[PDB]
C-alpha cells in the first residue's frame, strides 16, 4: 500500500492579493488556493507509528518562513557573518495568516486522530489527507501562540530517546488570552493576563508534569540565561519586536495564597536591535510606529526545558524555553506524516 | 548520580591478544553508553557510542556491546597504538563517567636494579636532606619501598614518583624520596631503602651510613 | 573539519575568579551544545556544564552551583567559561567538547579539544635548586642524575649531556610538595667503566622563571 517518505511539499491559503500585509503578499505569489472542498479518509483497522520529532515536513516549514520573513522584513542594518548590510526600512503591515501543507502527485499526508497522542509511538485512529489544517507561521520563544489546542487532556510532548531532552512542548486544552499593548518609554509595553483564568491552567500543567515525571514535585524557575529572545517571552506584533518578562507567570507560590488572583501586568520593551531566530545575526529596526499598538493572541502551548543537573529526590525543576522555531512548528505538525502510494 | 563501575583498573595485556573491558552502571542506561580512549598528550577520543555503534575512522578490531546495566568494549587483537586509558560514559541521565580502566603492556617479570643517593653537601648547607632511592627497569609495576633510618620504619616523609610504560621495553622506574631536615638528618647514621617486588625472592635493602 | 581550540591554562589563585575560552570551527557553530568537562588529579572526569551556542540556555552541574558561568560570542564562534572563588580543588585539566544531538535529545560526546591546565595556588614564581645524585658502586652499570628541587610553576626540562645522551634516562613526573613547590629528579643509567672517562651533566630549564642550569654530576 504505502511506505515512509519524503518528498517536496506544496503550499495552500486563502490570501488576498489585494492585501500589503507580507504573509498574504508572501502566500499569494508561493502558495495556491486551499480546497474548497477537502477530503479526509479514514483508514479502517489501520494502526500506524509516528514521530514528530523525526518529521520532514517541519524542516520544510522552516524553509518558508524563513524565505518568508527573507523577503517580508526590511530591517535597517542587517549584521550577517563578517558584514554589514544597510537598507531602507519602511513600516510594514504584519499578521500571520493560515498556510495549509499539501502533498504532490504519487503521495499522501496521514493523520493521527488520537485524542491524547503525544507525537511518538503508535496510533490507532488514522486517516488520509491531501493537505494539512491551516497552521499560521507565528514565531514566539516561551509561550505558543494563536495555534491549536489539545482536543481532551493536556498533553506533554518530549523524544524519549534519553532523559537528556532539548525542549519539552506542553499543548494545552484550554487557550489563556494574552493581550499586550504599547500605549499611546516610547518602547515600553506591558501584557495583561487573567491571573485566575492561567493560575488555573498552570497548576494543572503542573499536576500533569507530576504524573509524567515520577510523581515529584514541580518547580518552576526563570530562564538560565543568553539572549534577550529566550530569557523573555519574545514574539512580532504589527511588526515590532516585543519582549516580555515572564517572571510573574511562572509563580511557585500561586500553586491558595493573595495577590495571585486579579490581573497580571507583565512588563515589556520594544526593542529595534534583536538576534535573528533565523540563527543568522542580528538586526536593527526602526523605532516604534505612533498610535496604540496591540496584539490580543491565544496561549494554547507553553516551551519549557528540564534541569538536568541537580540532584532530584523529590523535584523536578523546569523553566521557560524556546528559541528554536522548529518546536513551534512541531507543536502542530506532530499529527501529520507523509507516506508514498 | 548515576555511578559507573569500570573494574579491573587495570589490564595487563600482551601484543596482538585479545581484551574485554567492562563497565557496570549503578542503574539502567538503556543503550545510552559511549566508550572514549585518551593516550598521554591527547585530547580523549569517541571510539563507541549507543553501546555497539563505532564512532566514524575506529577500525573493526573495536567492537561494544551490553544490555541494561553491564556494558563491555573489547579489542579482538591489541595494537601499539591501542595501550591507552579507557572511560565509559553514559547519557541516559545526565552525563557521567566511569573511572577508568588502563590497558598496559604485558611481558615478562623483571626485578628492579635499585640504588641509594645520599643528599649532597650543597643541598645540606641550604638546611634540608633528600635521600633518594631509584627502582630502574622493572615490570610489573607494583612495588613497595620502606625507607628504614636505624631500622626505624618512616612513614609519611617520602614522595613516590613513577614513570609511565616505557615504550621500548614495557617496564617501569620509580624514585621515593625521604625529605629531612639537616638537624634530624645528622641525628642518626644507617639510611636503607627496602625494596618488594615479584622479580625478588627476597626483599632487596640498599642502605649507607651517614 | 571540526576544532575546538582551547585558551586560558595557567596558575590562578585561590578566591580569584577564571575565564577560560574556545574556539570553534570547521561546522555550523549554532547547531551543537558544548560541554566543559574538567578531570584534577587522581580523579575522575566530570561534567561542569552545557551551553546552547544558538541562544546561549546552560544548564550546570549542581556540584559546581553558583560558581560556574558559560556563555558565547556568537559571532566570533567563541565559547567562554567562569570559575569564581577558585580553591585547589579546581586544579584539572579543563576540556571543551561537542555534544551530538537529535531534533529533541542530547547524546554522546564525538569531539574534545586538547584541553587546558589551571593551577590553583598562592605560590611565588621560582626557579630550581639542582643538586647532583652522585654515582658510587653496581651491575656493571651505575646509576647517576640530578635532584630538581623546589620550583614553580610547571613545567622543568631535563636533558642530558645537550641531547646527546638519551640511553638510560628517566625523568620523573613532578610531585607537588607540602610546601606548594614542585620537585623531580632525572636519573640515568650507565657503564659503571665510563665513571672516569665520560662526563655527565644535566641541562635544567625553567622557562616560566627564565632560568636555566648546567650541572655536572661526579662521582664521590
Ligand atoms: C475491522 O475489524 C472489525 C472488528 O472490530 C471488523 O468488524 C471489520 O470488518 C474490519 N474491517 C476491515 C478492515 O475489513
Ligand atoms: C476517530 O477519530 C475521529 C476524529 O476525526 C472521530 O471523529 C471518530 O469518532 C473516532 N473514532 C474512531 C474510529 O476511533
Ligand atoms: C484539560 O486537561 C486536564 C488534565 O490535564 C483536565 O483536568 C481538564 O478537565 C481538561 N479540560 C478540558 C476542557 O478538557
Ligand atoms: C508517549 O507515549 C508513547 C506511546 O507508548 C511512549 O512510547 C512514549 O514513551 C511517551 N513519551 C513521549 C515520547 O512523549
Ligand atoms: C519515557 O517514557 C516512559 C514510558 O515507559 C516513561 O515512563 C518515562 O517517564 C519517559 N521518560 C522521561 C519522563 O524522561
Ligand atoms: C486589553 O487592554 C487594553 C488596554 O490595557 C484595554 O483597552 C482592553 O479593553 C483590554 N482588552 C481587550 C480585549 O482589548
Ligand atoms: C478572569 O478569569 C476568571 C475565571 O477564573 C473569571 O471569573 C473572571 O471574571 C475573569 N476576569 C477578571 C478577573 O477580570
Ligand atoms: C503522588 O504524590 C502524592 C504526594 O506527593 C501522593 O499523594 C500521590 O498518591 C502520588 N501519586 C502517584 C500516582 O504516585
Ligand atoms: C524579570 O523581572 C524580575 C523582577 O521582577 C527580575 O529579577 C528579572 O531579572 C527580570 N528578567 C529579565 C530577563 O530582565
Ligand atoms: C508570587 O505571588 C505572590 C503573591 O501571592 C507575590 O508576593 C510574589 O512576589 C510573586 N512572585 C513573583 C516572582 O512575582
Ligand atoms: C493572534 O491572533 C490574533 C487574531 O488575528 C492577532 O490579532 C494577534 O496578533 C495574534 N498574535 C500574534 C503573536 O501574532
Ligand atoms: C482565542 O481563543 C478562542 C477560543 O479558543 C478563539 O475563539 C479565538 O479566536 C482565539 N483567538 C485567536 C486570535 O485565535
Amino acid at each position: 500500500v504505502w511506505k515512509d517518505a519524503d518528498t517536496t511539499l506544496f503550499c495552500a491559503s486563502d490570501a488576498k492579493a489585494h492585501e500589503t500585509e507580507v504573509h498574504n503578499v508572501w502566500a499569494t505569489h508561493a502558495c495556491v488556493p486551499t480546497d474548497p472542498n477537502p477530503q479526509e479518509i479514514h483508514l479502517e483497522n489501520v494502526t500506524e507509528n509516528f514521530n514528530m520529532w523525526k518529521n520532514n515536513m517541519v524542516e520544510q516549514m522552516q524553509e518558508d518562513v524563513i524565505s518568508l520573513w527573507d523577503q517580508s522584513l526590511q530591517p535597517c542594518v542587517k549584521l550577517t557573518g563578517g558584514s554589514v548590510i544597510k537598507q531602507a526600512c519602511p513600516k510594514i503591515s504584519f499578521d500571520p495568516i493560515p498556510i495549509h501543507y499539501c502533498t504532490p502527485a504519487g503521495y499522501v499526508i496521514l493523520k493521527c486522530n488520537d485524542k491524547n497522542f503525544n507525537g511518538t509511538g503508535p496510533c490507532k485512529n488514522v486517516s488520509s489527507v491531501q493537505c494539512t489544517h491551516g497552521i499560521k507561521p507565528v514565531v514566539s520563544t516561551q509561550l505558543l501562540l494563536n495555534g491549536s489546542l489539545a482536543e481532551e487532556e493536556i498533553i506533554i510532548r518530549s523524544e524519549n530517546l534519553t532523559n537528556n531532552a532539548k525542549t519539552i512542548i506542553v499543548h494545552l486544552n484550554k487557550s489563556v488570552e494574552i493581550n499586550c499593548t504599547r500605549p499611546s518609554d516610547i518602547r515600553k509595553a506591558y501584557c495583561e493576563i487573567n491571573g485566575t483564568k492561567w493560575n488555573k491552567v498552570l497548576k494543572q500543567v503542573t499536576e500533569k508534569l507530576k504524573e509524567h515525571f515520577n510523581n515529584k514535585t514541580i518547580i518552576f524557575q526563570p530562564p538560565s540565561g543568553g539572549d534577550l529572545e529566550i530569557t523573555m517571552h519574545h514574539f512580532n506584533c504589527r511588526g515590532e519586536f516585543f519582549y516580555c518578562n515572564t517572571t510573574q507567570l511562572f509563580n511557585n507560590t500561586c500553586i491558595t495564597m493573595k495577590g495571585c488572583n486579579g490581573t497580571i501586568t507583565l512588563p515589556c520593551k520594544i526593542k529595534q536591535i534583536i538576534n535573528m531566530w533565523q540563527g543568522t545575526g542580528q538586526a536593527m529596526y526602526a523605532p516604534p510606529i505612533d498610535g496604540k499598538i496591540n496584539c490580543v493572541s491565544n496561549i494554547t502551548g507553553i516551551l519549557l526545558t528540564r534541569d538536568g543537573g541537580a540532584n532530584n529526590t523529590s523535584n523536578e525543576t523546569f523553566r521557560p524555553g524556546g528559541g528554536n522555531i522548529k518546536d513551534n512548528w512541531r507543536s502542530e505538525l506532530y499529527k501529520y506524516k507523509v507516506v508514498q502510494i | 548520580e548515576i555511578v559507573l563501575t569500570q573494574s579491573p583498573a587495570t589490564l595487563s595485556v600482551s601484543p596482538g591478544e585479545r581484551v574485554t573491558l567492562s563497565c557496570r552502571a549503578s542503574q539502567s542506561v538503556r543503550n545510552n553508553l559511549a566508550w572514549y580512549r585518551q593516550k598521554r598528550g591527547q585530547a580523549p577520543r569517541l571510539l563507541i557510542y549507543g553501546a555497539s555503534t563505532r564512532a566514524t575512522g575506529i577500525p573493526a578490531r573495536f567492537s561494544g556491546s551490553g544490555s541494561g546495566t553491564e556494558f563491555t568494549l573489547t579489542i579482538s587483537s591489541m595494537q601499539s597504538e591501542d595501550f591507552a586509558v579507557y572511560y565509559c560514559q553514559q547519557y541516559n541521565n545526565w552525563w557521567t563517567f566511569g573511572q577508568g580502566t588502563k590497558v598496559e603492556i604485558k611481558r615478562t617479570v623483571a626485578a628492579p636494579s635499585v640504588f641509594i643517593f645520599p643528599p649532597s653537601d650543597e643541598q645540606l648547607k641550604s638546611g634540608t636532606a633528600s635521600v633518594v632511592c631509584l627502582l630502574n627497569n622493572f615490570y610489573p609495576r607494583e612495588a613497595k619501598v620502606q625507607w628504614k633510618v636505624d631500622n626505624a620504619l618512616q612513614s609519611g616523609n617520602s614522595q613516590e614518583s613513577v614513570t609511565e610504560q616505557d615504550s621500548k621495553d614495557s617496564t617501569y622506574s620509580l624514585s621515593s624520596t625521604l625529605t629531612l631536615s639537616k638537624a634530624d638528618y645528622e641525628k642518626h647514621k644507617v639510611y636503607a631503602c627496602e625494596v618488594t617486588h615479584q622479580g625478588l625472592s627476597s626483599p632487596v635493602t640498599k642502605s649507607f651510613n651517614r | 573539519q571540526v576544532r575546538l581550540l582551547q585558551y586560558g591554562g595557567g596558575v590562578k589563585r585561590p578566591g580569584a575568579s577564571m575565564t577560560i575560552s574556545c574556539v570553534a570551527s570547521g561546522y555550523n557553530f549554532n547547531d551543537y551544545y558544548i560541554h566543559w568537562v574538567r578531570q584534577a588529579p587522581g580523579q575522575g572526569l566530570e561534567l561542569m556544564g552545557w551551553i546552547d551556542p544558538s541562544g546561549g540556555r546552560t544548564d550546570y552541574a549542581g556540584a559546581f552551583g553558583d560558581r560556574v558561568s558559560m556563555y558565547r560570542d556568537k559571532s566570533m564562534n567563541t565559547l567562554y567559561m567562569d570559575l569564581r572563588s577558585l580553591r585547589s580543588g579546581d586544579t584539572a585539566m579543563y576540556y571543551c567538547v561537542r555534544n551530538v544531538g537529535t531534533a529533541g535529545s542530547l547524546l554522546h560526546y564525538d569531539h574534545w579539544g586538547l584541553g587546558v591546565m589551571v593551577t590553583v595556588s598562592s605560590t611565588k614564581t621560582k626557579g630550581p635548586s639542582v643538586f647532583p645524585l652522585a654515582p658510587s658502586s653496581s651491575g656493571g652499570t651505575a646509576a647517576l642524575g640530578c635532584l630538581v628541587k623546589d620550583y614553580f610553576p610547571e613545567p622543568v626540562t631535563v636533558s642530558w649531556n645537550s641531547g646527546a645522551l638519551t640511553s638510560g634516562v628517566h625523568t620523573f613526573p613532578a610531585v607537588l610538595q607540602s610546601s606548594g613547590l614542585y620537585s623531580l629528579s632525572s636519573v640515568v643509567t650507565v657503564p659503571s667503566s665510563s665513571l672516569g672517562t665520560q662526563t655527565y651533566i644535566c641541562n635544567v630549564n625553567h622557562k616560566p622563571s627564565n632560568t636555566k642550569v648546567d650541572k655536572r654530576v661526579e662521582p664521590k
